[PDB]
C-alpha cells in the first residue's frame, strides 16, 4: 500500500473539519470526497502517526472550547441555559458526524481494544463528550444547576417557564455519564447526573416542601392542607415525567410522602377523630386516599373507627332509657340504625376495605351483647331475646300490615343483626315458643313471609333451627286434614251441635305442657267421647295431647235483649254455661265445681265485671277497689245492651302477663341447665382424655357455633365426669 | 411419613362403630395441614364423600351444620377431577326426594362455587340441573329453592354465565304467569337480579317481550294479569333503569293508564314505577315530566274514606307512594325549581296536616328535600347577594315561611313524639337555609319548646330533642328576639341541669353556656339587666360542679359552662367568685380535668372584666410550670396559651418566684424540632420582659444561646423571626445589664468570621437567603443601638479585606436598615455602593443590586432622578441596575410615585428596543408593577402601544400583563376580566414572540385564576387549537451533510399551546369538548419528543377522567403506541437516542398500563396480543 506524506493531508483535513464544525454553506460534494479520501488511504495514518494526529486534535479542541468558555462568561445569570443548549445541540451534531466519519478508521478492532485498552485510543470514541465534560462542564456545573433549580423552584411558585431548557440541561447531564465498565453495555450510566444534580434537587424539593406544609399548617385547618397535599403530590409526578430523568421518579415520590404526609400522621389522627364527631364522608375519603400511601399507616385508622363505632353504638342504646327492657321495636331500631349508617360510611368513603370492614364487625358484635339493657337486665341472654320477640311482632295479626317488600327488607336487616347475638340457642328457643302460640291460635298473618323466615333461620344456622318448626308445620297440616275429614264423617252420619275446631298435636314436637286440672262441662262431653273413639280407631302408640287453657272459641247468648256473640276462652266457656241454671253463685262455689285456680278465677271474673256482662253483689261497687273473697256473690247481668253485636272478652290478664314473665325466667334456666350438661358433658366425652389444659381451650371453638362455654362451666363438667376420664 | 398411614389409619373407624366420635374424627381430618396432605387413591375421597352422606339425613341430622363447616375446606381439597363426579352426584342427589340431601346439596355447590374449561363445564351442568328444577320439577319445595340459589348465585356469578344468560330468561318468562305467588314473587326478583348484567341485546329481548304482554287493546282486563308485570317492570327499574331508555316512551302511557285504574296496590306499583324511572332516567323523563306531576298533584289528596273498617284500606299507600314520587321528582331535576315553588311548594304545605303518621313523614321528607335543593351554594353565607335566580328561590322561601309556621304552630303540642321531632328537625332546616327568619314567629315557637321541656312521662329522647333545637335557635337567630322570653325559656333549661340522667345534664349545661355567651356578649355594653338570674345560674352550676360522684361528661360540661359564667359575668358573681377560682385550681390538678380547666383559666384571664386572679396566681403558675416538662403537644400549647394570656392580663401584679420557676423550663422549648412551641415560647419571653424585666437576669445567657441556635436553622417561618424581633426590641428597650443588642450579629458571623478562605464547604444559595434575611432583619430589629454602626459598618467593610460572607451580609444589614425603620440617609453611601456593584462575585453583586433596590424606595425624590440620570448617561450596567429599579418600584408605595411615575415610563420604553432577551423581560417586570400604581389611567396606555407598536415593544407589554397576575384577590380583577378580550385576541400576530407571550399569558391566567378566563373560554378554544397544528413554513430542514435534524422554530408555541391544554384538563374540564380534544391528541402525538411525553401524561390522566370516550378511541389510540414501541433503533446510535428511546418506550408502556386497567380496555384482542408480545 501506499505511503503518503503526513504533513499535506494532515493540514488539508485539519482545514476541512475546522469548515465542517461552520454551518454548512457549500454541497455535499467535498463532504463525500474529503472523508473518502481519508477512509480509503489515513487508516494507517490515523493508526501509528495517528497518535499525533489526535493529540494535535485534542489541543485544537482544548483551544475551541477555551475560546467558547472566554466568549460564554460576560452577564447571563439566567442566560446561561440558552447558551449552553444551543452550543451543546450544535456541538453534539459536529461530534456526532465527526465521530461517525474518522472513528471508523481505528473502530471495530476489538481485538486491539481489549489489549491495554487500546494504549491511548481508550475510550477516546467520546473524546469530545470527555473534552466537553473537563474544558467547559467543569467551570460552569455550578452556575448551570444554580440556574435550573432557581428555575424550578420559580416554576412551583405559579409562573410559567420554558421547559426545554431543562429538559436539554438534564439530557446533557445523563448523556455524559459514559459507561466505562463496558463499551457494549445497554444501558446508561448516570453518575454524573445523580453526583451533581439528583441530589441538591432532591434536598431543595424536601427543605421546601417541609417549609412550606409547616407554614400552611400553622394557619390553616388540616383539610385544606390535604386538598392541597393531594394536588402537589401529581404535580411533583408531572414534572419528572415531563423533563426529568425517569430514574428520579419514584425516589422523588417517596421524598414528597415523606413531607407531606408521613411527618404530619399524628395531626392528620386527631384530625380523624373530629371528622368522625361532624360527619364529613369526604373529607375522611380524602383522609385515607392520602393515608394509603404510607406502608402501615392505616392501623391507628382502623383502631380509632372500631373505638368511635364502639362508643356510638353504646350511647344511642343508652339514650332509650328504661323503654327498651319492654318495646323490641326500639331496640332493635337504634342498633339496625346505628349499624346502617357506619356501614354505609365504611363502603363508601373507605372503599370497602378488608380491615374497615373487620373492624365494623368487631365493633357491632360487642355492643349487641354486653351494653345498657342487658347490664340492667343482669343477664347478657337479654339481646337476643327482645330480637326473638320483635320478629313475633312482625308476623301476628295486626292493624296496619306492612309492604310485602318492606317486610322482606325488616327480614333481612332481623338476619343482619341476629348474624352478631353470642348466644344463639336462647333465639331458637324464644322463636319456637313464639311461633308454636302464634299457629296454635292461627295469629299468622301470612304463611308465606312465615315460611320465608323459616328458610331464612336454615339457611343461617342449618337444618336443626329448622326441623322442629317444619315438624310443626307438617302436625298443623295433618291436624288440618283430620278435621276436614272427620267433617266428612260427620255430614255422613248424626252432626255435632256446634261448629268447634279440633287440632291434633304430637307430643314429640310441641313445647306445650299440662299442668292444671278441670272438669267437663256436659255440653262438650259427646264430643269429647266419640273423637276419643274415632282417634283410638283410628291412631295407636302414641299419646293424645289434651289441653284446654289454650282452648278458645265462640258462644251464643240467648239471656240479651239483643242477641250478642261472645269470644272467649274455656274457662269464660265454662263460667257463663253455669249460668244457664242459676245466675247467682258464690266464688267458693264457682272453685269448687269449675275447678279453676283462685288466681284465674279471679282474673277472669275482673274481665267479666268490666265488660259489664256481670255483676257483683253491689252492682255501684267500683271492680277495681273490691276484692274477690270466696264469699263473693256474681250475678248474671240480664240487661246487657251494646253498640256491637260481637263482643271479645278473652284478653291476656296482666297478672297472666307478669306469670308469662316467670315462666320466662324458667325457660332461660331450663336453657342453662340443658346448655351446660347436654351440650358439654356429651362433647367431654368425645375428646377423650387429653392434657386438660388445651382441651379446654380447643373445646371452646367446637361448640362456638352456637353459644360460647363459660370456663367455670367446663370444669365443673369435667369435675362431674371425673367418675367416669 | 406423616401423612401415609394416618389418613388410612381413620378409614376404619368410619364403620358404623364410631358414631359418636366421628364427629370428632372429621374435625381432627382437618387440621392444620394443608400444605402437601394429597396424594394418588382417590377412593379415600369417595369414601369420604360417601361418609360424608352420613353427616346428612340420617341421626335427624344433628351434625349438620358443623358437618358442612368442615367439608367446605374438604370440598375445596377434592381437586378437579373429583369436582365433576361431585358435582354430577350433588346433582343427583338433588333430583332425590328426601327434602333433607337438597340442603346439603345446594350448600356445597354454593361452596364450590364459592373457591372456583373444566370450571365451564360444570357451571353449565349446574345451570342446566337448576333450569330443569325451576321448569320441570313442577313441585313448589324444589323451584322455591331452586331460584334462591340461583338469585344468591347471580349475586356474585354474573360474567361466567355469559354464555347461558339467553336461555335463563327464557326459563324465566313463564313464571311471571305460574299460580302460587310465592314463587312468582321470587322469580320477579330473581329476573330483575339477572337484568343488570345481560348483555346488551338481552336486555333488549327481555323488555320489548314484558311490554308486549302489559297493555289491553283499548279494553279493561282484570288488575292481577297486568300487577306483576308492573311489579317485574318497576324492579327492573330499580335495578338497571339507565338501560330503557328507547323503550321509556311506549311504556309510560300505558303505566299511566293503568294507574287512572281503581285499584290501591296497581296505584303504588305505577307509582312506584314512575319513581324508578325518574330518578333512573332524567334525560329520557323530560318529555314526560309534566304528565307524571299532574298524576301525583291527584293521588297525594287521594283520600275517599275521608270526608274534609281499619284493616280493608289501603289509600295511605297510594299517598305515601304519590309523596315518594314528588320527592324523586324534586331531587332527580334541579332545573325546575322555580316552577315548584309555584306549583309543588303549595300543595306540600296544605298537606302537613295529614292524619297518618308515615304519610306525614314523607311529606316532610320532600320538603326537606326541597328546602335542601333551595339552599345557595356554600362559602358565601357572608354576604348580601344580587337578585339572581338564586335571589328569587330565597325570596319565594322568604314568603313561604308564615304558612310553614302557621301549619306547624300546632303539631308542637301534639301527643305524638314523632310529629313533634318532625316538626323540629323540619324548623331546624328551614332556620338553618333562611338565617334571621323564624324571629318574628319567636313567641310561637318558644312556646313549643317549653311543652317539650316539662313533659316526663315519654322518654327523653323528647327532652334532648327539645334542647338540641333550642340550642340550633341560639345559633341561628338574633339574640334580642330572645329577651321578652327570657323569665319563662330560663328556669326549665335550669331544672333540666339537675336531672338524674346524665345526658339530659350535659345538654342543658351545654345549651345554658350557649345563651350565657349569646344574650351577654364580651366586648359590648350590656343592654339585658343580668342581676335576676345570675344567682341561679351560679349556684345549679357550682351545685353540679361540686359532686364528685358523678360522670366525667358533666364534669366537663360543668367546667366549662362555669368557666364562661365567671368570664362574661364576672361583675356579678359576688361573693362565689373567690370559691369558684379556687375550685377551677382544685380541677387543673387531676389527670382527667386538666385541659377543661386550662382553657377555662385562659378565657377567664382573656376576658375584659379586669378579674382578680390574685389569690390563685402562685399555685397556677407553679402547676402550668411543671406541666410544661412533659412531653405533649396539645398540652404543651394549652400551657403557653394560658401563661400568656394571663401574663399579658395581669402585667405588674404577679409574684416573682413563680416567674423565676416558669422561666427556668422556656429555654427547653426553644428549638428547630417544633416550630409552633418556639414562636409561643418567644412571645411569652417578650411579653414577661416588657412586664418585669427583672426576672430575666438569670436566665438570658441560655435564652440567647438557643435563640441564636434556632435562628440557625435554614426552616424558620416568618412569624418565628418576628417573634424574636419583638422579644429583641423588649430586650433592648428595658436597658437591663443582662443583653441589650450587639451580640446577635457578632455570634452569627463567628463562624462567618473563622471562614479565612473562600473555598471550603459554603451555604446553599436559598441557605444563604434564609440566614442572611435572617441575620440583616435581627440587625434591622433594633435601630437606637445600631445607629452608629449602620455608618461604621460602611467604613469598616468597604476595605476589601472581608470575605464574601461579611460583605454579602454587610450589604443586606445595611438594606434592611433603609428598609425597616427610615431610610438610613447615608449621603456617602450612594458611591460607595455603586463602586461595589461591579463586585467580581456574583453573590455581592445581586447583594449589592438588592441594596441599591432596597434603599431607593425609601428616597425616591433624592435617588430616583439620580438613578435615572446614571441610567441615561451611563447604559453599560443596565442589568443589576434594571433589577435595582425593579426592587424600587415594588418596595416603594404608589402614592409616593404617582407624581415621577410618567417620567420612569418615558425611561423604561426607551430601553424596550435593545435586543437583550433578559433586559427586555426585567422592564417587563418594571412596567407590570409600575401599573399597579394606577391601573385604570395606566391600562389604556398599554392597550394602544400593543394595538400599534413596535414587535418588541408590545411583546413586552404583554409581558407585563401576563406577570399583573396575582394569586391573591387584587382590585384590577374586574378591569382585567372586562379587558381581557382585546389581550387575548393578539395570537393572529404572525411574530412568533408576540404568540408565544400571550400563550404564557393563557396558562398563567388558567394556572392561577380559571375566572379570568372561562367565560371567555368558547371564544378562545377554537382558534387557540390553530397554533396547536404543525406550520411546515417556520421548518426549514437545513442542508448540513446528507443527515440532519430539522431546527424547527415552531416548537416552542406549540408546547406552550399544549401547556395551557392540560392547564384547561385540571383546571376547565367542564367547558371543553372532549372529542376535539382527542382529536388534538392523536394530532401531537406524532410531533415532537416533548410533545409525545407530555401526551403520554395526557392520556394517562384521561384514562381516569373519560373511560368512556378514551374506551372508544383506544381502538386507533393503540396504533401510535405501538409503532412508539416496537420501533427498532440501530445499536450504532448514540447514547442519547438510546435513552430516549428507553425513555418513550416505557412512557408509552405506562400509558398502556393506564389504559388495561379499564376492564372493557381488557377485552380486545390488540392489546391482548400486545401484552402477550411484550410478555414473550
Amino acid at each position: 500500500s501506499k505511503q503518503i506524506g503526513l504533513d499535506q493531508i494532515w493540514d488539508d483535513l485539519r482545514a476541512g473539519i475546522q469548515q465542517v464544525y461552520t454551518r454548512q454553506s457549500m454541497a455535499k460534494s467535498r463532504y463525500m470526497e474529503l472523508y473518502t479520501h481519508v477512509y480509503n488511504y489515513c487508516t494507517s495514518v490515523h493508526q501509528f502517526v495517528g497518535l499525533e494526529l489526535y493529540k494535535r486534535l485534542k489541543e485544537f479542541l482544548k483551544n475551541y472550547l477555551t475560546n467558547l468558555l472566554k466568549d460564554g462568561e460576560d452577564l447571563m445569570d439566567e442566560s446561561v441555559l440558552k447558551f449552553y443548549t444551543q452550543q451543546w445541540e450544535d456541538y453534539r451534531f459536529s461530534s456526532k458526524v465527526l465521530n461517525g466519519i474518522c472513528a471508523y478508521l481505528n473502530r471495530h478492532w476489538v481485538r486491539r481494544e481489549c489489549d491495554e485498552g487500546r494504549k491511548g485510543i481508550y475510550e477516546i470514541y467520546s473524546l469530545a463528550l470527555v473534552t466537553w465534560r473537563d474544558c467547559l462542564f467543569r467551570p460552569l456545573n455550578k452556575q448551570v444547576t444554580n440556574a435550573v433549580l432557581k428555575l424550578i423552584e420559580k416554576e412551583r411558585n405559579g409562573e410559567t417557564i420554558n421547559t426545554r431548557l431543562i429538559s436539554g440541561v438534564v439530557q446533557s447531564y445523563v448523556e455524559l455519564g459514559l459507561n466505562e465498565d463496558d463499551a457494549f453495555a445497554k444501558g446508561p450510566t448516570l453518575t454524573v447526573y445523580k453526583e451533581s444534580f439528583e441530589s441538591q434537587f432532591l434536598a431543595d424539593t424536601e427543605r421546601f416542601y417541609t417549609r412550606e406544609s409547616t407554614e400552611f399548617l400553622q394557619q390553616n385547618p388540616v383539610t385544606e392542607y390535604m386538598k392541597k397535599a393531594e394536588a402537589r403530590l401529581l404535580e411533583e409526578q408531572r414534572r419528572v415525567q415531563v423533563y426529568l430523568h425517569e430514574s428520579t421518579q419514584d425516589e422523588l415520590a417517596r421524598k414528597c410522602e415523606q413531607v407531606l404526609i408521613e411527618k404530619h400522621l399524628e395531626i392528620f389522627h386527631t384530625e380523624f377523630q373530629n371528622l368522625l364527631d361532624a360527619d364529613k364522608n369526604e373529607d375522611l375519603g380524602r383522609m385515607y386516599n392520602l393515608v394509603s400511601r404510607i406502608q402501615d399507616g392505616l392501623g391507628e385508622l382502623k383502631k380509632l373507627l372500631e373505638t368511635h363505632i364502639h362508643n356510638q353504638g353504646l350511647a344511642a342504646i343508652e339514650k332509650c332509657g328504661e323503654a327498651a327492657l319492654n318495646d323490641p321495636k326500639m331496640y332493635v331500631q337504634t342498633v339496625l340504625d346505628v349499624h346502617k349508617k357506619y356501614n354505609a360510611l365504611v363502603m363508601s368513603a373507605f372503599n370497602n376495605d378488608a380491615g374497615f370492614v373487620a373492624a365494623l364487625d368487631k365493633a357491632c358484635g360487642r355492643f349487641i351483647n354486653n351494653n345498657a339493657v342487658t347490664k340492667m337486665a343482669q343477664s347478657s341472654s337479654k339481646s337476643p331475646e327482645l330480637l326473638a320477640r320483635y320478629c313475633d311482632s312482625l308476623l301476628k295479626k295486626s292493624s296496619k300490615n306492612p309492604e310485602e317488600a318492606e317486610l322482606e327488607d325488616t327480614l333481612n336487616q332481623v338476619m343482619v343483626v341476629f348474624k352478631y347475638i353470642e348466644d344463639k340457642d336462647v333465639f331458637q328457643k324464644f322463636y319456637a315458643k313464639m311461633l308454636a302460640k302464634r299457629l296454635v291460635h292461627q295469629n299468622s298473618a301470612s304463611d308465606d313471609a312465615e315460611a320465608s323466615m323459616i328458610s331464612k333461620l336454615k339457611q343461617a344456622c342449618g337444618f336443626e333451627y329448622t326441623s322442629k318448626l317444619q315438624r310443626m308445620f307438617q302436625d298443623i297440616g295433618v291436624s288440618k286434614d283430620l278435621n276436614e275429614q272427620f267433617k266428612k264423617h260427620l255430614t255422613n252420619s248424626e252432626p255435632l251441635d256446634l261448629d268447634f275446631s279440633i287440632q291434633v298435636l304430637s307430643s314429640g314436637s310441641w313445647p306445650f305442657q299440662q299442668s292444671c286440672t278441670f272438669a267437663l262441662p256436659s255440653e262438650l262431653e259427646r264430643s269429647y267421647q266419640r273423637f276419643t273413639a274415632f282417634y283410638a280407631s283410628r291412631h295407636s302408640g302414641r299419646k293424645l295431647t289434651w289441653l284446654y287453657q289454650l282452648s278458645k272459641g265462640e258462644l251464643v247468648t240467648n239471656c240479651f235483649k239483643n242477641r250478642y256473640t261472645l269470644q272467649a276462652s274455656t274457662f269464660q266457656m265454662a263460667i257463663l254455661l253455669q249460668y244457664n241454671t242459676e245466675d247467682a253463685y258464690t266464688v267458693q262455689q264457682l272453685t269448687d265445681s269449675t275447678q279453676i285456680k283462685m288466681d284465674i278465677l279471679a282474673q277472669v271474673l275482673q274481665i267479666l265485671l268490666k265488660s259489664k256482662l256481670l255483676v257483683l253483689e253491689d252492682e255501684n261497687a267500683n271492680v277495681d277497689e273490691v276484692e274477690l273473697k270466696p264469699d263473693t256473690l256474681i250475678k248474671l247481668y240480664l240487661g246487657y245492651k251494646n253498640k256491637k253485636l260481637r263482643v271479645n272478652i278473652n284478653v291476656p290478664m296482666k297478672t297472666e302477663q307478669k306469670q308469662e314473665q316467670e315462666t320466662t325466667h324458667k325457660n332461660i334456666e331450663e336453657d342453662r341447665k340443658l346448655l351446660i350438661q347436654a351440650a358439654i358433658v356429651r362433647i367431654m366425652k368425645m375428646r377423650k382424655v387429653l392434657k386438660h389444659q388445651q382441651l379446654l381451650g380447643e373445646v371452646l371453638t367446637q361448640l362456638s357455633s352456637r353459644f360460647k362455654p363459660r370456663v367455670p362451666v367446663i370444669k365443673k363438667c369435667i369435675d362431674i365426669l371425673i367418675e367416669k376420664l | 411419613s406423616t401423612a401415609a398411614f394416618h389418613i388410612s389409619s381413620l378409614l376404619e373407624k368410619m364403620t358404623s362403630s364410631d358414631k359418636d366420635f366421628r364427629f370428632m374424627a372429621t374435625s381432627d381430618l382437618m387440621s392444620e395441614l394443608q400444605k402437601d396432605s394429597i396424594q394418588l387413591d382417590e377412593d379415600s375421597e369417595r369414601k369420604v364423600v360417601k361418609m360424608l352422606l352420613r353427616l346428612l339425613e340420617d341421626k335427624n341430622g344433628e351434625v349438620q351444620n358443623l358437618a358442612v363447616k368442615c367439608l367446605g375446606p374438604l370440598v375445596v381439597k377434592v381437586k378437579e377431577y373429583q369436582v365433576e363426579t361431585i358435582v354430577d352426584t350433588l346433582c343427583t342427589n338433588m333430583r332425590s326426594d328426601k327434602e333433607q340431601l337438597r340442603d346439603i346439596a345446594g350448600i356445597g355447590l354454593k361452596t364450590v362455587l364459592s373457591e372456583l374449561g373444566l370450571a365451564t363445564n360444570v357451571c353449565r351442568k349446574i345451570t342446566g340441573q337448576l333450569t330443569s328444577a325451576i321448569a320441570q320439577q313442577e313441585d313448589v319445595a324444589v323451584q322455591l329453592e331452586a331460584l334462591d340459589i340461583l338469585s344468591d348465585m347471580l349475586s356474585r356469578l354474573g360474567v361466567p354465565l355469559g354464555a347461558f344468560h339467553a336461555s335463563l330468561l327464557h326459563c324465566l318468562l313463564p313464571q311471571l304467569s305460574s299460580p302460587r305467588l310465592a314463587v312468582r314473587k321470587r322469580a320477579v326478583g330473581a329476573l330483575g337480579h339477572l337484568a343488570a348484567a345481560c348483555s346488551t341485546d338481552l336486555f333488549v329481548e327481555l323488555a320489548d317481550h314484558l311490554l308486549d304482554r302489559l297493555p289491553g287493546p283499548r279494553v279493561p282486563t282484570s288488575p292481577t294479569a297486568i300487577r306483576t308485570l308492573i311489579q317485574c317492570l318497576g324492579s327492573v327499574g330499580r335495578q338497571a333503569g339507565h338501560r330503557l331508555g328507547a323503550h321509556l316512551d311506549r311504556l309510560v302511557p300505558l303505566v299511566e293508564d293503568f294507574c287512572n285504574l281503581d285499584d290501591d296496590e296497581l296505584r303504588e306499583s305505577c307509582l312506584q314505577a314512575f319513581e324508578a324511572f325518574l330518578r333512573k332516567c332524567p334525560k329520557e323523563m323530560g318529555p314526560h315530566v309534566p304528565n307524571v306531576t299532574s298524576l301525583c298533584l291527584q293521588y297525594i289528596k287521594h283520600d275517599p274514606n275521608y270526608n274534609y273498617s281499619d284493616d280493608d284500606d289501603m289509600s295511605w299507600k297510594v299517598r305515601r307512594a304519590a309523596a315518594k314520587c314528588i320527592a324523586a321528582l324534586i331531587s332527580s331535576r334541579p332545573d325546575l325549581l322555580p316552577d315548584f315553588h309555584c306549583t309543588l311548594a303549595p300543595v306540600l304545605i296544605r298537606r302537613f296536616k295529614e292524619r297518618e303518621e308515615n304519610v306525614k313523614a314523607d311529606v316532610f321528607t320532600a320538603y326537606i328535600v326541597l328546602l335542601r335543593q333551595t339552599q345557595p351554594p356554600k362559602g358565601w353565607l357572608e354576604a348580601m347577594e344580587e337578585p339572581t335566580q338564586t335571589g328569587s328561590n330565597l325570596h319565594m322561601l322568604r314568603g313561604q315561611v308564615p304558612l310553614v309556621v302557621k301549619a306547624l304552630q300546632r303539631q308542637l303540642k301534639d301527643r305524638s313524639v314523632r310529629a313533634r321531632q318532625g316538626c323540629f328537625s323540619l324548623l331546624t332546616e328551614l332556620a338553618g337555609v333562611l338565617p334571621g327568619s323564624l324571629a318574628e314567629h319567636m313567641p310561637v315557637l318558644v312556646s313549643g319548646i317549653i311543652f317539650s321541656l316539662a313533659d316526663r312521662s315519654s322518654s327523653s329522647t323528647i327532652r334532648m330533642d327539645a334542647l338540641a333545637f333550642l340550642q340550633g335557635l341560639l345559633g341561628t337567630e338574633p339574640a334580642e328576639a330572645f329577651h321578652p322570653h327570657l323569665p319563662i325559656l330560663l328556669p326549665p333549661v335550669m331544672a333540666c341541669v339537675a336531672d338524674s340522667f346524665y345526658k339530659i345534664a350535659a345538654e342543658a349545661l351545654v345549651v345554658l353556656q350557649e345563651l350565657v355567651r349569646a344574650l351577654w356578649p364580651l366586648h359590648r355594653p350590656r343592654m339585658l339587666d343580668p342581676e335576676p338570674y345570675v344567682g341561679e345560674m351560679s349556684a345549679v352550676t357550682l351545685a353540679r360542679l361540686r359532686a364528685t360522684d358523678l360522670d366525667q361528661e358533666v364534669k366537663e360540661r360543668a367546667i366549662s359552662c362555669m368557666g364562661h359564667l365567671v368570664g362574661h359575668l364576672g361583675d356579678r358573681l359576688g361573693d362565689d367568685l373567690e370559691p369558684t377560682l379556687l375550685l377551677l385550681l382544685d380541677r387543673l390538678r387531676n389527670e382527667i380535668t386538666r385541659l377543661p380547666a386550662i382553657k377555662a383559666l385562659t378565657l377567664v384571664a382573656v376576658s375584659p372584666l379586669q378579674l382578680d386572679l390574685q389569690p390563685i396566681l402562685a399555685e397556677a403558675l407553679h402547676i402550668l410550670a411543671s406541666f410544661l416538662r412533659k412531653n405533649q403537644r396539645a398540652l404543651r400549647l394549652a400551657t403557653l396559651a394560658a401563661l400568656d394570656a394571663l401574663a399579658q392580663s395581669q402585667g405588674l401584679s404577679l409574684p416573682p418566684s413563680a416567674v423565676q420557676a416558669v422561666l427556668a423550663e422556656l429555654p427547653a422549648l426553644v428549638n428547630e424540632s417544633d416550630m409552633h412551641v418556639a414562636q409561643l415560647a418567644v412571645d411569652f419571653l417578650a411579653t414577661v420582659t416588657q412586664a418585669q424585666p427583672a426576672s430575666l437576669v438569670e436566665v438570658s445567657g441560655p435564652v440567647l444561646s438557643e435563640l441564636l441556635r434556632l435562628l440557625r436553622s435554614p426552616l424558620l417561618p416568618a412569624g418565628v423571626l418576628a417573634a424574636a424581633e419583638g422579644f429583641l426590641q423588649a430586650l433592648v428597650g428595658t436597658r437591663p445589664p443582662c443583653v441589650d443588642y450587639a451580640k446577635l450579629i457578632s455570634l452569627l458571623t463567628a463562624p462567618v468570621y473563622e471562614q479565612a478562605v473562600d473555598g471550603g464547604p459554603g451555604l446553599h444559595k436559598q441557605v444563604f437567603h434564609s440566614l442572611a434575611r435572617c441575620v440583616a432583619a435581627l440587625s434591622a430589629a433594633c435601630p437606637q443601638e445600631a445607629a452608629s454602626t449602620a455608618s461604621r459598618l460602611v467604613c469598616d467593610a468597604r476595605s476589601p479585606h472581608s470575605s464574601t460572607g461579611v460583605k454579602v451580609l454587610a450589604f443586606l444589614s445595611l438594606a434592611e436598615v433603609g428598609q425597616v425603620a427610615g431610610p438610613g440617609h447615608q449621603r456617602e453611601l450612594k458611591a460607595v455602593l455603586l463602586e461595589a456593584l461591579g463586585s467580581p462575585s456574583e453573590d455581592v453583586r445581586a447583594a449589592a443590586s438588592y441594596a441599591l433596590g432596597r434603599v431607593g424606595a425609601g428616597s425616591l425624590p433624592d435617588f430616583l432622578p439620580f438613578l435615572l440620570e446614571q441610567i441615561e448617561a451611563e447604559p453599560r450596567r443596565q442589568y443589576l441596575l434594571l433589577h435595582s429599579l425593579r426592587e424600587a418600584l415594588g418596595a416603594a408605595q404608589p402614592d409616593s410615585l404617582k407624581p415621577y411615575a410618567e417620567d420612569i415610563w418615558a425611561l423604561l420604553f426607551q430601553r424596550c428596543e435593545g435586543a437583550e432577551e433578559g433586559t427586555r423581560g426585567v422592564v417587563a417586570e418594571c412596567i407590570g408593577k409600575l401599573v399597579l400604581v394606577n391601573p385604570s389611567f395606566l391600562l389604556p396606555r398599554l392597550r394602544k402601544q400593543l394595538a400599534a407598536g413596535r414587535p418588541h415593544t408590545r411583546s413586552t407589554v404583554i409581558t407585563a400583563v401576563k406577570f399583573l397576575i396575582s394569586d391573591q384577590p387584587h382590585p384590577i380583577d374586574p378591569l382585567l376580566k372586562s379587558f381581557i378580550g382585546e389581550f387575548m385576541e393578539s395570537l393572529q400576530d404572525p411574530d412568533l414572540n408576540v404568540r408565544r407571550a400571550t400563550l404564557a399569558f393563557f396558562n398563567s391566567a388558567v394556572h392561577n385564576k380559571p375566572s379570568l378566563v372561562r367565560d371567555l373560554l368558547d371564544d378562545i378554544l377554537p382558534l387557540l387549537y390553530q397554533e396547536t397544528k404543525i406550520r411546515r413554513d417556520l421548518i426549514r430542514e437545513v442542508e448540513m451533510g446528507p443527515f440532519k435534524h430539522t431546527v424547527d422554530d415552531g416548537l416552542d408555541v406549540r408546547k406552550a399551546a399544549f401547556e395551557c391544554m392540560y392547564s384547561l384538563l385540571e383546571s376547565c374540564l367542564g367547558q371543553l369538548d372532549i372529542c376535539e380534544f382527542l382529536n388534538h391528541v392523536e394530532d401531537g402525538l406524532k410531533d415532537h419528543y416533548d410533545i409525545r411525553m407530555l401526551t403520554f401524561i395526557m392520556v394517562a390522566r384521561l384514562a381516569t377522567l373519560c373511560p368512556a370516550p378514551v374506551l372508544q378511541r383506544v381502538d386507533r389510540l393503540i396504533e401510535p403506541l405501538r409503532a412508539t414501541c416496537t420501533a427498532k433503533v440501530k445499536a450504532g446510535s448514540v447514547k442519547q437516542e438510546f435513552e430516549k428511546q428507553d425513555e418513550l418506550k416505557r412512557s408509552a408502556m405506562r400509558a398502556v398500563a393506564a389504559l388495561l386497567t379499564i376492564p372493557e380496555v381488557g377485552k380486545s384482542p390488540i392489546m391482548a396480543d400486545f401484552s402477550s408480545q411484550i410478555r414473550s
